[PDB]
């Protein structure tokens, strides 16, 4: 029942989120890793200073502050008891962005299985933010934050809270939490795999252009022009360069981790993508299937139906730079 | 006031308006809940005249709520003189007193954009009377601003209250507690896949296939929006009124006319919707043009 | 006055300019969304004279929403007199009365940085009334601070409203989808590629290579700006206003002048824009300089 | 007044100063950004009399913004005379009228710590008006609290605006890119490795050996600060003021004098810059002493 | 200069620093006599025991620019512009230039210090004091009417170092203020001499310093969580023995449970054993 | 009164030792502990005269402000006047009598913001700074003729309750100036047992109930995080209904179980009805 060592997965999430030392931390499990960055990351932010958003405040005060709203005062007759309804912009840290972090820290502390040091340090920080109001977290809160007015650094740490919240399970106790066994599910791991690659390819392969391409069937049907019944087809990634175009279909499977029969059903999707796609330049068309393996990496090339197709693997668990080395080495072969 | 004038032009099924007419006589406190551009404001002016059976402005009143709207203007309150403060009868107080004169004739009060202001701040004490069961002079109460307990106000049974609320904003996910008890929510469909909306175009020199081709995509698109719950609920989906307007000249519908709407209205809206996946914008925008 | 007069100096294609009047004449309320420095403020005064057909200021009104405007400021509010308060009709209410003084001649209201203010608060009742269909006496509605005697405020048909929302500040973006249906949104591009911009430089003693080199680099940059959506979206892409001005004295455009621009204005923006790696900052600055 | 009077004590190069007055004469709006202790406040009072060419403080207005500052204070707002409220023309409004009286003479407004207060709310109407090409009566605009449309405010051409913002806090930064466009941003550096800084010390009986040891040290340290732009940008680096003042009595700057200040001021500052690294604090602190 | 438990060198630093720089921040844990130090010290700088010159306030999160400097606030008739204390105080000192007038701000960390000071955050620096540096205030009706700090004014800031708020860091204010740490001073003889001149046992005093130091050093062990700023102050021992009860082991036992025990909880939160351990360590 | 009070005399003796010196004090304990009734008898004890006039009581809430507590402007028939608050009036009453100890009771203090209410005076109530030396003019004191100082005689008691899990860590302001005291329910105390045996209660019935509640009091505090020691039930419910004229009995207790402990038991857990039912059934028999 093997899975990737937990530390390296964090690197994949980083590219997936589009943006540190993990050697120091001794906790193999993920939550020690993720909390340490969050616990440390807030400390990095606080050094520079946390975000302060001008929050308008309209209230009943004993004097003029900012702009008096004449209507609310006269209607409430606050003049008689020497009061006014006035609007002013107090500058606070109680915004949604900051509130999410603080409530998450409660979840992080409440987690049943966690390093002692991480739990202790976070509890300090939780106290260190007295003004902020705790909240009950939902994706709807994170949904509102798609504006991303905050810095690039904030958006990274916020994404971490999204992973924790959704991948938090109550455990033995009603109050405390228990972390999700994320590695076991392939589907999100696959969506991690696909998203990890797409943003990764933009970074390293500056030489080539990397875009996801939607595809349309060559078919015509008398019944419907819509062809809603037909399967929707959107590439995982397309990595187009002047010399050669290349489409990749990659998925995370448990069977392939075993070094026997081979699970390559995704290939069935791939061929039809090649067909429906027509290149104006007509330089060439190439395909690649890349999967994660644990032990070692194996590469083959094939010439199937007039298309040049590669099957390849990566030895995850080796080392992240050598893995980073291997991926760039891989594409150089096929991108030609 | 014939239904034929009322109901022929409309895109809505005759079933739902009848269902609406049922509850409105029954409960008299109703809310139309749908995205903007489906004729919520459009129907309500007609609906008032349906019930009365006549086109009468006096018996029908329309307002739009906003944050500045308050009890003191709505119901009763004090307005400054040059120095002094004079009490003034508000709309609803003045409006009901007309209804008190003629109990038989139905009276209609229409409140658009109700969610923007808290009902309690405006209505307040009168929410007790406003409910359908507790109406009539039996339940009379003296007002906050009444000079004496003798002066009293009761909501007459004849008045019906209509509220037009749009499910297009994130804040409205937490609907106000005041509304839910007292009003009956009804959902208005986008109403693309309807005969009358199509027939409206066909009378306006439209090809059926171009019309029929469009609806599946619009029906397809709104389905995609409703599938989401986190950012965009079912209530956010597109209404049917972008396409209605702009044909007053007689210019025939076509991709040329349609493309103007897509780029100038619907294209940037989708950027706001699909901020996270700009390519998703490209997916649909290219899909619609084709 | 005519289009030839206005489009003499404007860097925009005629294509949008006719599209603008097309949506306006049908819809009567529109918004131009673009980054700062693309002539949004610049076109607006010229646009007003086109529709009236004459260069008249009286029929036009120009304002800016500064996140402190209110319904009391726009429409109706209470102001202190010498000792006691009085009711003052706002500017828009003051404006509409002028527009209905003569329906024949069109009247324009211009609002800079409209996205800042909470539009739902300011307009209130008008948010429905502004739309083209619901105009005139038929849709007269009584205002909040109107006298108890029925006095109603209706948008004249001749009135046209224009909004000017920059695309930089994401937070200050219109999420009032109910309000976004009244308006039609017109994207404006930076204007680099256009010859009408290029001619403006070449007429002003410029090399075609230096001009053609400039547009090539900027267009590369805006793609890279357009590439991202996480932080820096499409809208952030750089305007042409920086290059427009400062040559009135007779200074010919050259790398010296361009170098002054890059170090002084753009180079701060870039480091503010990225704030992740200086290399990207060092890269693109040197690219423009080299 | 004359130019050389200012430059005698100024550590910044004239090259930057010449760049500055060139922009300011053109742009009329500028922003000076650097760490604290580099003479932003110092230069600004000097710079105004340079631009005017005559040492007239009446034509100079100097203010420090902060959270408790608004459009009502700055521009216009209603405030209590006593029993009766009055419209109080804010300080900037009064300043602009003074400059109108003498259009020839340049009038200068100095804003210290501008980045603190919400400029978006404060400037508002001004945010459009202030730009170099939009000044004058042609672009006159009525304000929020203006009695009628005719009452309008236009920035005079003679006015020059100065913006002063520290770069220490990323929290308080001018993220409004539209606001960024009006202002021309000129970075200011600590300028340790300058003659005029050294001449000031040698003039006050300082060892040239100690001086060369001193400037080289900080130059390396400041460069270390700029390196970790993710953590701490170049804007965070130490200014020259700590060493500047404190010798007024005539105390010679020996190594002991420097060792005293480092312990008292820079040492806790260093502790804050390196919260995680105690050795790095120990490294650089010990580096200075030997 | 007699009853002070802080080193004579440390106070000598301050007077030289204060007179020159005119601004300081005195930061330390509670119970180190920050209030008494400055109040003792303030009379030194004046040279006379004058309390009218000296004014003290204790800031708090709700404290505002309305309170400190200026503000619009109601009279019986209505609203008017009300000069806050500092405007009132600086005018009073401006009336008499020669003498040195002092302003003391306690619990300064609580308020958003930038917000409170506002205009004077620039003006307070020693060089920018005078009519040349005057500015019209925020609420000043007229541009010509301005406020400038006089040179005689000197400012003292008292800071609790045990409640860090990771909300706002200002390194510019740090330029205005010269930060001076204060240690509890258990080791100092003046602390010991006070007790031995109160009929304490010689060993009992010596025993206490060993006990406190072992605890205090542990607090400073983990600089990230806690620091020397967190460690315990001495002032709790000063109070309560001037009634006539000389020190005894029982008296020590009272204070540990009375005062320090919550602090331990505050400090060593969710670790009772460490509290029980360190508590019991002192009692033995 | 000591015999009437059910809490340990050592705590009673201990408190008088603290308050006399510290002059500021706050009591945190479960609801139903007679915290108000405790302080009053203690208030009368310290003064020694059983004087209510010296005694003044206040209950805080979130709206409670400086105008309510200290001073504010209230409307006249025409215009408005400065209107003295409770504490301003109360201390000036105490100012005349320096020898006489005057006490102030602040119930539910933790709800309100002390700073917003007290403001300036929040430091002046600290025992070190008392008397005319620390006089300050008030915010609304337009003239400098009069300054407000709390004289030494004043003692301030705050009644706080450990009932609510929603309550987060106490405000930092409170911790500084106040000594925090935990009050026991007092079931084990003989003085409470003599308060039932004086009512002809059965010793078995008396002793069983002490053991019965103690079994619960341990379990409610056994919870690590959600329900602590402060949560555990007090005795005040048991007092009212016995000396009115009706003798103790198990049926009398049986009503009390349903009345207060049963909903309270539901309130604390709010998760498991069986765990409530098991405990409620356990209490009854
Ligand atoms: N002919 C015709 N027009 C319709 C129909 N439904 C809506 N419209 C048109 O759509 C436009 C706006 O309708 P409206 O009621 O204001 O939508 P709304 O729900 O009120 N908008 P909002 O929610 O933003 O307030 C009008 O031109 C209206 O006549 C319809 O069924 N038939
Ligand atoms: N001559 C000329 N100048 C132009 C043109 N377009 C923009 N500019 C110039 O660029 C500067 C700013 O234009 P402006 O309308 O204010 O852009 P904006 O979008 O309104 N600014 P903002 O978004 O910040 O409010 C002015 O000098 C303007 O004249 C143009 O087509 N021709
Ligand atoms: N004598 C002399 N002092 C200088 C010079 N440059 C800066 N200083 C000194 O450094 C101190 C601060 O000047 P200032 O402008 O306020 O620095 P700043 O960047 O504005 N600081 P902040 O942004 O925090 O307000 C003063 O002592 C000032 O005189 C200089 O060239 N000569
Ligand atoms: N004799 C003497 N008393 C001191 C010393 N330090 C503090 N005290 C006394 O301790 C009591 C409380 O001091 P306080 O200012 O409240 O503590 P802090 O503000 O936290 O530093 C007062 O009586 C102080 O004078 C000292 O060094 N010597
Ligand atoms: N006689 C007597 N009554 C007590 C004692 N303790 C509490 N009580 C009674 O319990 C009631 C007050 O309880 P309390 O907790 O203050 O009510 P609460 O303020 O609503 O929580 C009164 O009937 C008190 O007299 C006590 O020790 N002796
Ligand atoms: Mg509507
Ligand atoms: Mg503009
Ligand atoms: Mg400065």
């Amino acid at each position: 029942q093997p899975v990737i060592p937990v530390r390296n997965i964090y690197y994949m999430l980083t590219y997936a989120w589009g943006y540190a030392n993990l050697e120091a931390i001794p906790g193999n499990n993920l939550l020690d890793i993720l909390g340490y960055v969050l616990n440390k990351g807030v400390l990095q932010l606080s050094r520079r200073g946390l975000e302060l958003d001008y929050n308008p405040n309209t209230e009943i005060i004993p004097g003029i502050k900012g702009r008096i709203e004449f209507a609310k005062t006269i209607r409430g007759f606050h003049l008689n008891h020497g009061k006014t309804v006035s609007t002013f912009d107090m500058l606070n840290e109680d915004t949604l962005a900051n509130r999410i972090i603080k409530s998450t820290l409660a979840i992080l502390i409440k987690h049943e299985k966690l390093n002692s040091t991480i739990r202790d340090e976070a509890r300090s920080l939780y106290r260190k933010l007295p003004g902020i109001s705790t909240l009950h977290l939902t994706p709807q809160h994170f949904s509102y934050l798609n504006g991303g007015k905050n810095t690039r650094y904030y958006k990274f740490v916020i994404s971490v809270c999204k992973f924790i919240v959704n991948n938090s399970i109550p455990g033995q106790n009603k109050g405390h939490y228990r972390f999700y066994d994320f590695e076991r599910n392939e589907k999100e791991m696959s969506l991690l795999y696909q998203k990890f690659l797409y943003e990764f390819c933009r970074r390293e392969l500056t030489s080539a252009n990397t875009t996801r391409s939607y595809l349309k069937w060559d078919a015509s049907s008398i019944s419907d022009q819509s062809l809603n019944l037909l399967p929707r087809m959107e590439t995982d990634i397309t990595i187009r360069s002047s010399e050669k175009i290349l489409i990749v279909d990659a998925k995370y499977y448990k069977s392939i981790f075993s070094r026997e029969k081979f699970h390559s059903q995704n290939l069935y999707q791939l061929m039809n993508y090649l067909w429906s796609l027509k290149p104006e330049n007509g330089e060439n068309i190439g395909g690649l299937l890349i999967y994660p393996h644990v032990d070692t990496a194996v590469k083959h090339r094939y010439k199937i139906n007039g298309f040049d197709i590669g099957l390849c693997t990566v030895n995850l668990g080796q080392e992240w730079p050598c893995i980073h080395q291997e991926l760039l080495d891989i594409f150089d072969e096929y991108l030609k | 006031y014939c239904l034929e004038d009322a109901l022929n032009d409309l895109f809505i099924p005759e079933t739902t308006i009848e269902t609406i007419l049922k509850r409105l006589t029954i409960k008299k406190n109703i809310i139309l809940q749908g995205p903007p551009g489906v004729g919520k404001t459009f129907v309500a002016r007609r609906l008032a005249y349906l019930l009365t059976g006549e086109k009468a402005p006096q018996r029908v009143n329309m307002v739009q709520f906003h944050q500045s709207y308050s009890y003191e203007d709505f119901i009763q309150g004090y307005r400054p003189n040059g120095v002094g403060f004079r009490r003034k009868d508000g709309i609803f107080y003045n409006f009901c007193q007309q209804a008190k004169e003629q109990p038989e004739k139905k009276y209609i009060f229409i409140i658009d954009e109700i969610n923007r202001a808290n009902l309690s701040k405006v209505f307040g004490e009168v929410m007790m009377l406003m409910e359908h069961d507790k109406r009539g002079e039996n339940w009379s109460v003296p007002l906050t601003y009444s000079e004496n307990d003798e002066e009293r106000f009761y909501v007459p049974e004849n008045v019906y209250i209509i509220g037009l609320m749009n499910t297009a904003d994130r804040s409205l996910a937490v609907v106000d507690y005041a509304l839910r008890r007292r009003f009956s929510f009804i959902d208005i469909e986008p109403g693309f896949d309807t005969p009358q909306f199509r027939n409206f175009l066909l009378n306006k020199k439209a090809e059926p296939s171009f019309v029929e081709s469009l609806c599946q995509k619009m029906n397809e698109l709104n389905q995609e929006i409703s599938k989401e719950a986190t950012i965009l609920g079912k209530g956010f989906r597109i209404g049917h009124s972008y396409f209605c307007c702009g044909l007053e000249d007689g210019t025939s519908p076509d991709t040329q006319w349609l493309n103007e709407i897509v780029m100038t209205d619907i294209a940037p809206l989708l950027e706001e919707y699909f901020f996270d996946d700009p390519y998703k914008q490209q997916k649909w925008t290219n899909k619609l043009l084709g």
